[PDB]
């Protein structure tokens, strides 16, 4: 039970943080995906 | 310029348009049926009778 209540606040963490950037990760995302006058590059 | 930048950066809101909603738990269905409630309706006919 402790070592599955450590791995459910681990989780939580974890996806915490990852949501936490979420909106930006897939602006990069789509950034790179849209990498092909120079100056906009 | 400026305004080939602010298409460029309207682009990448447009295709990222992350809304305020999110679905965090897809449906999945309870096994169990939620009716009949087959020990009440027992219980139910033995109180009436």
């Amino acid at each position: 039970i402790s070592h599955i209540l450590d791995s459910i606040s681990q989780n939580y963490l974890a996806q915490n943080i990852a949501r936490q950037a979420a909106q930006d990760a897939k602006s990069l995302e789509f950034l790179n995906q849209q990498l092909p006058g120079r100056a906009v590059y | 310029l400026q305004l080939l930048n602010r298409q460029q950066e309207l682009n990448i809101a447009k295709s990222s348009a992350i809304g305020n909603v999110r679905i965090i738990d897809n449906a999945v269905t309870d096994p169990n049926p939620v009716r009949p409630k087959k020990t009440i309706i027992i219980v139910i006919g033995v109180v009436l009778g």
